């Protein structure tokens, strides 16, 4: 009412004299700070004249940039700092991968070597915690080292993992079940049954893994105020009180991470 | 985007105010 | 100088408390946004009269991070995911050249084992993805590998390549026009006339591809996206 | 084969919260302490947490989704680092990455699920793997790949792309590591006093409602 | 066993009521002099015995405990001299003690956020939080009696008294327990500034009121005897008070 109209006056007033009072101290300053502005980041944005074929079911970080034509097939996701700079050619990506944090894939200029080839991604393959991909034709089921330099020419096939720190040369193909490793291509021992296991379990389970994210960076701002209440809330929690009341305090259902992420499967 | 709406937080706001000048003249008339 | 330094810390002190004014003022009219996480990043970080310097031509990623007082010249680009960074001293980026994708600039941050050299960059120079040329001067028309890993005290004198993933030691020198990579760094071979044409071609096919993103970088920000994400369910 | 992709029309481009730098995982909401300076770039997400002194440059991904993630007093994680947990290691032990004090760890230090003791500098291009133990006070030279279950012997520094011992240590050279680690928490805490809480992004964003719709 | 904010409040708040209240009866309802006596062989056994047993415990809320015994005990002093400078130390004593029991029971409570539970916990606390640690160092200090801070004016004013009235075997007493009581209070400070242990346990910061008022007594206590005529003047006048 009158007592609304008058406090939204004074919060008016209130707020221009912040504004002010700002400015005056900005100025006072020598304009030695440069001010922050909203965003120039594109999560995924066209090169010259095409926009990257992004499925539905794609997790994409905000901080990456899948820029150009590049296709991602389904359930596979590109994590944080994660570079899909592909603006000469396509970077066909397969189901259910992961290009994971601080990661590069980019496409020589179709005269690296004179015979270059797109960098195609098969799929239930994983890349491995900032990678560099140059060229590369990775095949299905795969493991690509930590930091691993893949160049353009290597043709790695199905299991097929690369050790982390690798530097794989120019048109370098590894038969299947070997894990050649080091700065040279240099052949260190042959992919065992187990070890095969474990690199498709990793790739089946980051599938299910990126879904939280998934739901995570794409929460709305009243959504995050409601969550922020609720894990403030519920941060800790007293059995006496809550007895003596009578009442159970239970973890609400949005704040239940799904089982599938837990470290083998604790419900209770 | 002309009222608070907000007829609760409004009491406290007043009341905070008519402390301020309480406190005023308080330190003024005494 | 100091009392510059004072000026900066009441600015400080009064930019403060004029927002938390703004925000009480906000709070009290009945609308809380200031509580939003906006990602509060600049791609040309300042600190005191550290201010960063680029050129109208040049080229630099929205998410690379110039920190520090980095000079760019005319033409050269500043790719995606780059963190140069220059605090104890200056960096100089000349013209033409190319930081590639996922990069690094150091100028040894710390001060302890001796003195911290500052960064030279030359022009039509090719720099390799996930570099982290470590306060090392390197002067124009000259090649890095992709990965490299120079430390301080690398002089790499002209058309010097380094090859892919090298550990280049500290106070170590190339000679002119020939490659040296492996861990640590060892002589390959020596550089031929169609590698060095290559290299001439690279930093000016990179460099208009550079233009041909800032061309459309600096577009309009798609307002239709900024009007979805406010009516998201 | 499938080469079947289908676009969406509730596709998100152009964010413009940006990264929302700190991301929750239910009650997994990373914790960092006061004077922790944490640059903007950094992806803090799941269980990990930042303790006092500590210092977090533009580039870090830290996520503790599998297992939590500790950060030691005074203790520095570079620039463009990734770390990481997994559910288990080869060793046996719980697998988990935790950097305990006087710890610098250099620019792309690919850590996940190792264990490092304190006054253990790490160079850069270091791409520990799992079950690692980086004994105390042990010097990691730049490009150092130590294969899993590997440990370090206290007052060894090693180098070279696998985890080769390459000489000594002297007390001089050793102490030296807690003087860089306090000079770069004092970087640090420079670089913290250039902005403020609460940044004033929110007026722009404003205005750009202001002037379509509301 | 008691809970730490329960702790707190005990210890200033009932001791502070049952001292005035002996005061009112052992002014009036004792004309016999009988109650010097009393007073004379327990405030000394107090004395010893909180001296010699504090030094002793490794936990921090038995050594809070022990010294509050040993600080009623120097305040106790005052009740076997009966005379105007006897109340008035007594009741110095009594303020000073309160101000440093509130000082000691917030630091306590500060790192009670981590669950701190023994003395060896307390670990190189100069480099997490240095401030913090000489915060406490004063207060521990203060409890011993070091001449430029507080709590060193009380017992001093006790002394005299003890010695106006002639009980000379009381201020010897006093000056022994003074000498053995810094001796583990020191013995605190080692742990907490000098010797560096293995393991290092991280507290979280504080709140805003107990920082507040930690503050506010931490400037009291080193600043007191600066300007300390308004306490003395107070307690004259309320020395005299029961009377006239
Ligand atoms: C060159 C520059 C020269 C100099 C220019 C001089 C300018 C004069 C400026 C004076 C500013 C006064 C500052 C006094 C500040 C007092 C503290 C602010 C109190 C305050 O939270 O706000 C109201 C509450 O309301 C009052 O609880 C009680 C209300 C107390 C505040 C009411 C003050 C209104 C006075 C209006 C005077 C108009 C003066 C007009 C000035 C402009 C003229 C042009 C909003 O609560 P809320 O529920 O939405 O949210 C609060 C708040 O977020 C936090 O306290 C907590 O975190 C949260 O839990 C919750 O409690
Ligand atoms: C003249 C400036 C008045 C500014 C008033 C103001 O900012 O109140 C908030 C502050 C801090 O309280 P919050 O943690 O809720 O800040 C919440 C969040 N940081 C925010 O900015 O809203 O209150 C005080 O300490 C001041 C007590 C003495 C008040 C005189
Ligand atoms: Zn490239």
């Amino acid at each position: 009412g009158t007592l609304g109209r008058a406090i939204y006056t004074v919060g008016n007033w209130i707020r221009g004299t912040g504004q002010a009072l700002d400015r005056v101290g900005s100025l006072l300053q020598g304009s030695h700070r440069i001010e922050e502005h909203l965003s120039r980041h594109r999560t995924l944005m066209n090169v010259f004249d095409k926009s990257p074929l992004v499925d539905k079911d794609v997790f994409v970080a905000p901080s990456a940039s899948v820029i150009g034509d590049v296709q991602i097939g389904k359930g596979s996701s590109i994590w944080y700092g994660c570079v899909l700079r592909g603006d000469v050619n396509n970077i066909s990506v397969g189901s259910g991968t992961n290009i994971q944090d601080n990661t590069l894939v980019h496409v020589a200029k179709t005269n690296i070597s004179g015979k270059v080839l797109p960098t195609l991604i098969g799929d239930n393959v994983t890349v491995g915690h900032s990678a560099v991909i140059h060229g590369c034709t990775v095949e299905d089921d795969a493991f690509v080292g930590m930091g691993a330099t893949l160049l353009d020419g290597v043709v790695v096939e199905k299991h097929a993992m690369v050790a982390a720190g690798s530097l794989v040369k120019q048109n370098t193909r590894i038969p299947s079940g070997e894990v050649w490793g080091g700065n040279p291509a240099k052949f260190m021992r042959k992919l065992t049954d187990e070890e095969i296991v474990y690199i498709s379990q990793s790739a089946k389970n980051y599938i299910n893994l990126a879904q939280i994210h998934a739901s995570e960076n794409s929460k709305s701002f009243e959504q995050i105020e409601v969550e922020r209440a609720l894990r403030k809330k519920y941060a800790r929690k007293d059995e006496d009180y809550d007895s003596m009341l009578g009442i159970t305090r239970e973890t609400p259902p949005e704040l239940i991470l799904p089982d599938n992420v837990l470290p083998g499967g604790k419900p209770v | 985007p002309k009222v608070s709406e907000d007829k609760n937080r409004n009491y406290a706001v007043v009341a905070g105010v008519v402390a301020i000048v309480g406190s005023i003249g308080w330190y003024l008339k005494a | 100088g100091t009392l510059g330094r004072a000026f900066y810390s009441v600015g400080f002190w009064i930019r403060e408390t004029g927002q938390a004014l703004d925000r009480l003022g906000c709070r009290l009219q009945g609308k809380n946004y200031f509580r939003e996480q906006l990602s509060r990043h600049r791609t040309l970080m300042n600190v005191f009269d550290k201010a960063p310097i680029v050129d109208k031509e040049a080229f630099v990623a929205p998410s690379a991070s110039v920190i520090g007082d980095v000079h760019i010249g005319r033409g050269s680009s500043i790719w995606y995911g780059c963190v140069l960074r220059g605090d104890v001293n200056t960096v100089s980026v000349g013209s033409g050249t190319n930081i590639q994708d996922n990069s690094l600039v150091h100028v040894a941050k710390s001060n302890l084992s001796g003195k911290v050299h500052p960064t030279i960059i030359g022009d039509n120079v090719t720099i390799g993805h996930s570099a982290v040329l470590h306060g090392c001067t390197v002067e124009d028309e000259t090649f890095i590998g992709m990965g490299a890993t120079l430390l301080d005290g690398v002089v790499v004198e002209k058309h010097g390549m380094v090859a892919a993933g090298a550990l280049v030691r500290q106070n170590t020198r190339i000679p002119s026009g020939e490659v040296w990579g492996g861990n640590p760094a060892r002589f390959l071979r020596k550089l031929t006339d169609e590698e060095i044409a290559f290299i001439s071609q690279s930093a000016t096919n990179y460099s208009n591809l550079a233009q041909a993103h800032a061309a459309e970088n600096a577009k309009p920000l798609n307002v239709i996206e900024f009007e979805k994400v406010l009516r998201k369910k | 084969p499938k080469s079947q992709v289908t676009p969406s029309p509730d596709r998100v481009k152009w964010d413009y919260r940006g990264q929302r730098q700190i991301i929750p995982l239910g009650q997994w909401l990373p914790k960092v302490a006061v004077d922790a300076y944490v640059a903007p770039n950094v992806v803090l997400a799941g269980q990990v947490t930042v303790w006092d002194g500590s210092s977090v440059w533009n580039g870090a991904v830290l996520r503790g989704d599998l297992n939590k993630i500790t950060v030691g007093f005074c203790s520095n994680v570079q620039e463009r680092c990734v770390v990481h947990a997994a559910w288990s290691s080869p060793t046996g032990l719980p697998a988990q990455t935790l950097i305990d004090r006087y710890v610098t760890v250099g620019a792309y230090s690919l850590l996940r699920s190792c264990t490092i003791e304190p006054e253990c500098i790490i160079g850069q291009h270091s791409i520990l793997m799992e079950g690692s133990l980086v004994e105390t006070r042990s010097i990691l030279e730049a490009g150092s790949v130590l294969p899993p279950g590997r440990r370090i012997p206290s007052g060894e520094l090693w180098g070279g792309n696998p985890a080769r011992f390459i000489r000594t240590l002297t007390n001089e050279e050793t102490l030296e590591i807690p003087k860089l680690a306090v000079a770069i928490n004092h970087l640090s805490g420079d670089y913290f006093s250039e902005f403020l809480p609460y940044s004033t992004i929110y007026l722009e964003v404003e205005k750009f409602k202001k002037s379509l719709g509301i | 066993g008691s809970p730490t904010p329960v702790t707190a409040f005990l210890s200033i708040a009932p001791k502070i009521s049952i001292f005035a209240n002996i005061l009112r009866v052992f002014i009036y309802g004792s004309y016999g002099a009988t109650l010097q006596q009393i007073f004379f062989f327990c405030s000394i056994a107090s004395m010893i015995l909180g001296a010699l047993a504090a030094m002793a415990q490794t936990k921090v809320k038995r050594l809070l405990a022990y010294s509050s015994i040993g600080h009623v005990g120097y305040i106790c002093i005052g009740f076997s001299c009966g005379t105007i400078e006897g109340i008035q130390s007594l009741l110095i004593g009594i303020f000073i003690y309160a101000l440093m029991t509130m000082d000691a029971f917030a630091i306590v409570l500060a790192l009670r956020q981590t669950r701190v539970k023994y003395i060896a916990d307390l670990g190189a606390l100069a480099k997490t939080n240095p401030i913090l640690a000489i915060t406490f160092s004063i207060t521990m200090f203060s409890y011993a009696g070091i001449p430029p801070l507080a709590g060193f004016c009380s017992k001093f004013y006790l002394f005299f008294a003890a010695l106006g009235c002639g009980a000379y075997f009381l201020a010897l007493v006093g000056v022994v327990t003074s000498v053995i009581g810094c001796f583990y209070y020191i013995r605190l400070v080692k742990r907490m500034f000098f010797d560096t242990p293995r393991t290092w346990i991280l507290y979280e910061p504080m709140d805003r009121n107990k920082s507040l008022l930690l503050a506010m007594t931490s400037f009291f206590i080193t600043l007191f005897l600066l300007y300390p005529s308004p306490l003395f003047s107070v307690t004259h006048q309320m020395a005299l008070s029961l009377y006239l």
